RNA sequence: CUAGUCUGGCACGGUGAAGAGACAUGAGAGGUGUAGAAUAAGUGGGAGGCCCGGGCCGCCGGUGAAUACCACUACUCUGAUC
RNA sequence: AAAAAUGUGAUCUUGCUUGUAAAUACAAUUUUGAGAGGUUAAUAAAUUACAAGUAGUGCUAUUUUUGUAUUUAGGUUAGCUAUUUAGCUUUACGUUC
């Protein structure tokens, strides 16, 4: 773990697939491609209670320790591809995605390039649920 | 630990390499050294015993008071009894010479209760040590060491030497103790894993060229 | 009784003469070892890479393709 | 007990390319305890012998085993193999 | 001090590996935060007469005077009170021994 590169005027990008659905927490971190895989951390690693495992404590928990691993092979910079449950459910993105995100801009890291990248249909096969909704 | 061959041991009749010194040459016999310790009592030291003429001559002394005295005036040297034993005792110290004017000497068995005292560190050290793993007797061995008998020795830093004839001598004394320098240092045998190489010719002076 | 980033060395990638900028990043894979090459498969990526970056300063909103 | 069926071995049964070894035979480097004018590897070395009337490395002072030419092992790097 | 020397073939005993046999905690710490399961699961260490083999050493001995030497004898941390006389901390100077 030692990459060769000009001492003083060049930092090594990536990018990172932030997932963000309500019930956990994600964060992985890859190459320029995204086919290899470099630090991985979920909410779960770090917090033990079935409700709270992707919570903003439980979402920026897991930030700061990509980033003590991500700091030791030594990357600087990386892109962004913030995501949301998506397909034929939620499209809005859920409480690990700006705790996730900003953790990670204090814990010694730069940002670049963000958007979203949802699964999005132009038309769907049925959703699970009723005709008749999910009642509570 | 086995070699045997005698198969057709003649044709050193090319042996004009060996002596191109204009003296006598002194050929000889040394196997290299595998299967062995440095420090230890692993005692790897007989003292064959050959028929004919290698000649080993260095000044022999007579150390012995009982048959050693009578049956070493064979080879006729001047006896010289109590002022030989008192002679390397402080006489010449100051007079510029060393108080010997020997060379060889006895492991004592007629004085063998005159032995155990002083002589450690002078002949030791040098490695003349006088001993019965190499026929230093000298009452019937006065006969032998000087004409015909020989020896490998045991020590630390792993090394050997014996002669068989000289290259004065002709083909019956090169070949004939070739024969008994061969089975003799051969049986001397530790289950030695085969030491049984390659044994080497040799003579007085000179650098590598091998055979067995 | 292993460290699994020893066994990744570090090249280089590269753009064509169409795009301005020459140098992309970088990408790491294993050695020779078992049966298989650094360099079999190491032939088949995709950069989704923008053109800002790729230029001195455009319009970012497009996006490009880069296979090895 | 057993004819059929499943599975291993051993024979008929051979050629090439490349990846990684074992293991050897034929070579080139390869040696600084104290000390000695001098990179202390081990023994029978040894005051002696080669050439081109003469030279030289040494005997010598010395350390706990000494410089020429006959013998290769302890020990460490080099790469081609019918 | 001086070690000469007749001195088991001129001096000297010292290297080393092993068997039995005999001696190693305040309060702890971890454990078991617990009267005990597991003060675990460590340790160190430690010495020698003999049996085969070494770095080193090759393994015996009279004397004379010793130091005229009494078979060579006593001591201290000396702390201070007031100008000297006079007195006397067993060594607390965390406090007491």
């Amino acid at each position: 773990s030692l990459g060769p590169q000009v001492a003083e005027g060049e930092n090594v990008f990536g990018v990172c697939h932030i997932f963000a659905s309500f019930n956990d927490t994600f964060v992985h971190v890859t190459d320029l491609s995204g086919k290899e895989t470099i630090c991985r951390v979920t909410g779960g690693m770090k917090v033990k209670a079935d409700r709270d495992e992707s919570s903003p404590y439980a979402a920026m928990l897991a930030a700061q320790d990509v980033a003590q691993r991500c700091k030791e092979l030594g990357i600087t910079a990386l892109h962004i591809k913030l995501r949301a449950t998506g397909g034929n459910r939620t499209k809005t993105p859920g409480p690990g995605a700006q705790s996730a995100l900003r953790a990670l801009a204090r814990s010694g890291m730069k940002i670049g390039r963000i958007e979203d990248v949802t699964p999005i249909p132009s038309d769907s096969t049925r959703r699970k649920g009723g005709r008749r909704g999910r009642r509570l | 630990s086995r070699d045997t061959l005698y198969e057709a041991v003649r044709e050193v009749l090319h042996g004009n390499q060996r002596k191109r010194r204009k003296f006598l040459e002194t050929v000889e016999l040394q196997i290299s050294l595998k299967n062995y310790d440095p420090q230890k009592d692993k005692r790897f030291s007989g003292t064959v015993r050959l028929k004919s003429t290698p000649r080993p001559k260095f000044s022999v002394c007579v150390l012995g008071d009982q048959q050693h005295c009578d049956e070493a005036k064979a080879v006729d040297i001047p006896h010289m009894d109590i002022e030989a034993l008192k002679k390397l005792n402080k006489n010449k110290k100051l007079v510029k010479k060393l108080a010997k004017k020997y060379d060889a000497f006895l492991a004592s068995e007629s004085l063998i209760k005159q032995i155990p005292r002083i002589l450690g560190p002078g002949l030791n050290k040098a490695g003349k040590f006088p001993s019965l793993l190499t026929h230093n007797e000298n009452m019937v061995a006065k006969v032998d060491e000087v004409k015909s008998t020989i020896k490998f020795q045991m020590k630390k830093v792993l090394c050997l030497a014996v002669a068989v004839g000289h290259v004065k001598m002709t083909d019956d004394e090169l070949v004939y103790n070739i024969h008994l320098a061969v089975n003799f240092l051969v049986s001397l045998l530790k289950k030695n894993w085969q030491n049984v190489r390659a044994l080497y010719i040799k003579s007085t002076m000179g650098k590598p060229q091998r055979l067995y | 009784v292993v460290d699994p980033f020893s066994k990744k060395d570090w090249y280089d990638v590269k753009a064509p003469a169409m795009f301005n900028i020459r140098n992309i990043g970088k990408t790491l894979v294993t050695r020779t070892q078992g049966t298989k090459i650094a360099s079999d498969g190491l032939k088949g990526r995709v950069f989704e890479v923008s053109l800002a970056d790729l230029q001195n300063d455009e319009v970012a909103f497009r996006k490009f393709k880069l296979i090895t």
